[PDB]
């Protein structure tokens, strides 16, 4: 694999990307926060093969957390083989052993929608271990269900951790500031006013006039969203994905095509963002069309 | 029998609680004002999303969920009927913080004297929270919530519920409620006045430093070092700046609202505060008495016993920004 | 395509939206034939009246990830890992890639939709369907064993808009689902043609649309309290006249007291006069 | 091993360090409460070797409480064997037996993030027994899952217990005042003003102005953090761990490196911390940057 | 077992212990209700030997309750064999059977931290027998786990039951219904303003004025706490045992010794108490040091 | 039976009109209305054969669950077996006889969580989705050989009571699938008056009591919020004790006032004993 393969279709600047791999090589734990539809899931699979430098998925593990996920599933816990219960090494525990076998090669674990599940309960023993300076056998710790003190778990140095959390819900946020310290938080923005986003459209037979009209409009609207941080923060602003997908057949992005999606997707979204203001819904919706 | 217009009092509570349009609402009485924000405030929260706290649940289920507690299962022999005692963390909105809001809404609806629209909209929201369990509210519940894990926004709206609950009186009916005539009592109004200023001063007077100072008597007594018998003395506020220190003693009195004799007994407290206080910097010592008046504002300065003291008033009922203008204008004179 | 009371354009939107986007939310008041619409529509997309491909469920607050996808549940001997319907269903459709298999979820609003879907809340999107996007499941014994949505699967969500819960808002799921409103369709001829081909009076049908519209418009008057999502559906009228009883004013009078009257209470709670007013308005 | 060895790299004054051993030797159970990044985990392994007087791991045990630990995990519980359950002596019970193997040499048990777990549930009977006075055979008590034949578990005198509760999560704070009497609570400050921190930077190719400027700004901030108690109390104030690490490669400390820190780690924390006005966020970030 | 050994060291007035001894022979089900650190656990071990008149471990039993404690361990229940389940006599069953042998000799059962576990879950059916009037074989009952109705258990009159409960937690405001009917609550004072507590210090090379000066402040402080009812009741007030401990070396009490206790124990406790008014913490902390 | 029933025939006729079409129904009314006795006679009426075997009755409670109602695993002597519940067994009995109407009685339905109990089947009981077309495999049905479908013949009656002010708004699940019916106490009805005059009751004694209770029934429902129409007293207390062999009399009524209405009167108000005493004294004479 090579770097440029990823960057061709990526709307985010490389400057952010260079910042990202710099931290990740250092910190080994990171959190990518933005609104939905900005390619967090998109970049993450790409990014792993960059960091390794080779497109090895076996060294990559990708999971989505949720409420029905626990330390028993993740790390270790007792589960039924059948008649007899057994100790079942969780998925992360298995992943760490694989990386130990090949210390040189970087092994990467990808957690989508991390902010949902109670990380405090899930990581637990890991919450201390995962930090960049505390990895290795010197800091080996026995687990809850370890048979004796000698059975101990230490994070390998090669491991890199990726955290993916949407900023739409203030309810689900990583308020545990101690947990915040382990992770290096890099915001990601919608990136409408980018060449690579525009080049993708023009490459798909798009009008440069329509494009400049488009990006300017959303940029103003997204900025309006960031303004009312008390009500709706910058994290709430619309992503670029709505416009991205749907042209695979070859349909040209005319003004009509945009007008169709706005009615179907963003319009009810706008209604929710402005529960109290119908005019503000009417204002921006009509603003787009003309 | 005059009191301040009710709308402006809400601003004082806001500074008192340390954190909107009231022009739209037509209800002069307070409860219309307070409920509208609460009714609207919950709607502001729900847009972002209400707080969900992982609540552990340990129960008897037909399968493995989370962590099985081996002990409780074997002791109860639940294996035989295919059941386990297992612990897992269901995520609910039924926490104390959310429960307080919902039960309060019943009180708000039950209030006998209230705007029709406010009562109707709240009844909608009360239905809109089916999962939450109603509760019988006490300060002890609010007492447990001093942790304040919730957001800054939650803590503001919660304080509102505290005002309502304590200032709710049953009226004509056994079920329904009637609001307290808060304005009439001076004492809480005074504690409102003192608390309003202290947090207010931190906001606007970034230039100066604002702290309450406890004071100790200069006395020595052969009988007791404790001096428990002596009155306890704690400043209402002290607002210290490099050029000048300044202590304020402010209280809410009904007599002063009448434009005659003057009620200034609090001055007696003030002088002894000046004496027991000794400044290391020794730049200067100044005092201020500030009171609420209805009609107009009057300012005087005095040089009494080697101290520079001000008596001043504020024309509450005028306008909140001009009042906000006036207060900052006031301190600029004396803080020098 | 014959007995449907919803506009032909609206269904044409859906089929184009559905095939492309593969995920939708069909939101409207009760009594608009959400169940019948999708079931009618589902056979169109397959092109054949195949019920085995189609499976429907009605979510509820107690519905859980245990039920939908995977879960540990007891056999006669003891506990084992039991594949929920969707894992069972997706495998069945995965067996036959060519044909289009459908999954219908009713009363979706009740459950904590994030909780139920879990892993597939990411996977369900049309682009992230395939072995590349496979992930090991929560309860998967081994990291290598994974689950991926096949491309043939298409998902339909049916939502009652009259019970908003100010508990959880997810705008990310909204990215997955294309939301499509459904109006009752009293004005539509297809609703009228059904009745006039059931020996109704021409005016009686015309009188009803005037009666319902005045009520429905009032419901949408106050968007905050109620909306077009709250307004009354038509389906109550469909049922009960195929016995052989053609429409009459008496039959109307039954339904008003039978069905709508609690709704009014539900809607216009603690305002009997408005219920009595709007009730009596229809009877006259 | 001696204090000189431990306090070579530690940023803490000796003052607390002797105070720590003073309360420990009399009380035998203590807790260090401070925000994350102040070396709570860092000191703990060093402290253990002081009292024993040697760098020995065997006499020491380290664990973390993750809000899912139980009495069955800590002390005594039933575990599946191949077909049927058996009773397993927990780690602490396993640990105490080692400590009483030789009373002469001191044994230490280290618990990270102790505040998380419900300590009353886990320790149970031990909550009384841990205290210094009620130790030894005189206060032997029979355990829950002990055999019908009298077998009793008593804390050896040599044992010392250490707890590590972060001060960020308010909810996860000790309200078991009965338990808080067994322990002695030692506040730890961020460590900005200390020269031992400053020397660590200056030794690592740093300007005294840039160092002295850094401490000035942070100390201003923590006062503002300390100013509030409504949401952000004194305990929330920022730790020094952020600045400690990442310079091993030879990167000298400068505004470039500092700028990377502020944007990447602190700037997320601040907006998460305040969430009322960006101006306060824009203010302090620019202050550190400028 | 002379009272002089028992009662000389104690800080409690001889009146209340005598009053306690009265009701204990009378009712035999007693609860000591006071904050931690007033010797509730301390007295009870002595009190058992007072009644018997001898230092006998066999006749006296001590336990601490917690959530894991249950009927099946307390009274009777089934314990797994390698596969099979064997019934096992629990503590109280085994304990009473000893008391059945010797009806004349008094037998004592001590339960600390009783509120933590529900009595009904543990005691259950036996709460009928446990009450003072309904004791003896006349009221015998067959057990839940008794193989046959023939096997029966009755609480002999000789056993006395002691419960140590701390009024330090918010949950205990709603005291359990099971306790109130069957137990007689007695309040234990903090016992600062007592001769023996003072005399304990005076024997340990203490100035009277420094001793007398301290008590008024402690007596003053606890009065302030008790005035509140919403957050901190009278039961939360400080106990007298922080000061007792730590003088075993012979180091004289002074502000130096006292200041250690204030900062390391009482200072953060006050932060937990007076979270709402941090300045209130400053008021007292400065007051005590002076 | 109609003459034995005290409620308006119009409601009796109306119900059969609704249930036959709707197939799901719930009766909400005061305690002491003979709601159970009402449904049974109605159940026999609709079938036309007075068959108890077709009839099966269940009383819900908060613990009641899917294992009790539908299917669950119960311990064997060794190991455990899948154990058919009531509704699973009941419908399969009805499945054999499609023509034959089969009825199910759920008492105190509002206490339990319908969803937790029914689960999957909660949609299948909706009249629109009935028969083999809507068959679904059960949670514990390990194989797909058999799926559970409620056949058309089934009718479900739910007995709910408006007695309790503690009860909040009914669960949304119920409202959808069920038609809610209010049952009158039936004092005014002649069929109840002919149920006392057939016992040689005085017409003055009969008519006075009708007016007497009506005076109360208005007052109890006059309260806006706390005590509504549903609270008002039913007639079932009056039935038991007259046709056993003892004739009606005011003294017989006097005992009944103390027995049931007097504590019930205390229970509803729970505030004013005089208001209770005034009403209790009013009832007696
Ligand atoms: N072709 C292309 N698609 C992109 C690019 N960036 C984002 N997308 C598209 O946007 C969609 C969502 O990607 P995703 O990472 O899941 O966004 P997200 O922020 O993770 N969303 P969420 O947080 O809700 O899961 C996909 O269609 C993805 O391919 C891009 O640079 N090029
Ligand atoms: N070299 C050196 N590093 C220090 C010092 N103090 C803290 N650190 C560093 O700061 C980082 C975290 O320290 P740590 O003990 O884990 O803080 P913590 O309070 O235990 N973390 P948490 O509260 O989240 O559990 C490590 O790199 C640690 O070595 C110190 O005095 N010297
Ligand atoms: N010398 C002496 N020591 C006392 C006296 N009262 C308490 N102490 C000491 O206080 C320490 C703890 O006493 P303890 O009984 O455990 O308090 P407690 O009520 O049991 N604590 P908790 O409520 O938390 O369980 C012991 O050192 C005990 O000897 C006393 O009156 N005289
Ligand atoms: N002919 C015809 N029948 C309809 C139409 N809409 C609904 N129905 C019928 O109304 C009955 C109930 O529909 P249902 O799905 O339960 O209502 P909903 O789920 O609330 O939308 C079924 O017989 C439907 O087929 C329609 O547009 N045309
Ligand atoms: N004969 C006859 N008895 C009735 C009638 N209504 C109620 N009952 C009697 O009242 C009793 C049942 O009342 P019910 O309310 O169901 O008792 P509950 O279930 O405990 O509330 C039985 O004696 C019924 O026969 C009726 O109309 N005719
Ligand atoms: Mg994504
Ligand atoms: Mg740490
Ligand atoms: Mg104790």
């Amino acid at each position: 694999y090579c770097l440029e393969d990823a960057l061709n279709d990526l709307f985010i600047p490389e400057t952010t990307i260079e910042t990202i791999l710099k931290r990740l090589t250092i910190k080994k734990n990171i959190i990518l926060q933005g609104p939905p539809g900005v390619g967090k899931t998109f970049v993450a699979r790409r990014l792993a093969y960059l960091l390794t430098g080779e497109k090895a998925p076996q060294r990559v593990n990708m999971v989505q957390f949720h409420q029905s996920y626990s330390y028993e599933d993740f790390i270790q816990g007792y589960r039924p083989n059948g008649v007899g219960f057994r100790r079942k090494d969780g998925i992360f525990y298995n992943f760490c052993q694989q990386a130990k076998e090949q210390p040189e090669k970087k092994y990467i674990f990808i957690i989508d929608e991390i902010n949902r599940a109670n990380l405090s309960k899930v990581f637990g023993e890991v919450m201390m271990l995962m930090e960049h300076d505390k990895r290795g056998e010197n800091w080996s710790v026995p687990l809850t269900y370890s048979e004796n003190d000698e059975e101990r778990f230490y994070v390998p140095e090669n491991v890199y951790i990726i955290g993916l959390m949407n900023t739409a819900d203030r309810s689900l946020a990583v308020v545990d500031y101690a947990l915040r310290r382990r992770f290096s938080f890099i915001d990601i923005e919608p990136g409408f006013d980018t060449p690579q986003f525009r080049n993708f459209l023009l490459n798909k037979k798009a009008e440069p006039s329509f494009v400049e009209s488009l990006c300017q409009k959303m940029n103003e609207l997204n900025q309006e969203i960031s303004k009312e941080a008390t009500i709706l923060g910058k994290g709430f602003r619309i992503g670029h994905s709505y416009f991205c997908c749907g042209l695979e057949d070859g349909t040209s992005p005319d003004t009509q095509w945009l007008n169709e999606i706005v009615m179907t997707d963003i319009a009810p979204l706008l209604e929710e963002y402005f529960f109290d203001d119908p005019y503000k819904q009417q204002k921006w919706t009509n603003k787009l069309l003309g | 029998q005059p009191v301040i217009p009710v709308r402006n009092i809400y601003y004082m509570l806001t500074y008192a609680w340390g954190y909107a349009n009231l022009e739209a609402i037509p209800g002069n009485n307070l409860l219309d004002i307070l409920g509208y924000v609460l009714n609207k405030g919950v709607l502001q929260l729900s847009r972002r999303g209400l707080e969900l706290d992982y609540n552990p649940n340990t129960e008897i289920i037909p399968g493995i969920k989370g962590r099985i507690e081996f002990a409780k299962t074997i002791r109860g022999f639940h294996l035989n009927h295919g059941k386990t005692v297992s612990t897992f963390d269901m995520l609910n909105e039924d926490t104390l913080a959310n429960r307080i809001i919902k039960s309060t809404l019943a009180i708000l609806i039950k209030h006998e004297k209230l705007n029709s629209t406010i009562r109707d909209e709240a009844r909608s929201l009360y239905r809109k929270l089916p999962g939450i369990s109603t509760l019988h509210l006490t300060p002890q519940h609010f007492s447990y919530l001093n942790g304040g894990k919730n957001t800054r926004y939650y803590k503001f709206v919660i304080s509102v519920c505290k005002f309502i609950v304590n200032n709710s009186i049953p009226g004509q009916n056994k079920g329904h409620y009637r609001f307290y005539d808060f304005e009439r009592n001076e004492k809480e109004m005074s504690l409102l006045y003192q608390k309003f200023l202290y947090e207010f001063c931190r906001r606007e007077l970034t230039s100066a430093n604002t702290t309450r100072s406890y004071l100790k008597w200069d006395a020595s007594s052969i009988s007791d070092q404790s001096l428990n018998l002596l009155p306890r003395m704690e400043t209402d506020i002290t607002i210290r700046s490099s050029e000048k220190i300044l202590i304020v003693d402010a209280k809410y009195y009904k007599s002063i609202f009448s434009r005659e004799k003057f009620h200034s007994q609090n001055l007696y407290q003030l002088m002894n505060y000046l004496w027991s206080l000794k400044p290391e910097n020794g730049e200067n010592i100044g005092g201020l008495l500030i009171y609420p008046h209805v009609d107009t504002a009057v300012k005087h300065r005095y040089k009494i016993n080697g101290f520079d003291i001000g008596l001043c008033t504020v024309n509450l009922g005028q306008e909140w920004p001009c009042i906000h203008q006036e207060l900052l204008d006031i301190f600029d004179e004396y803080l020098k």
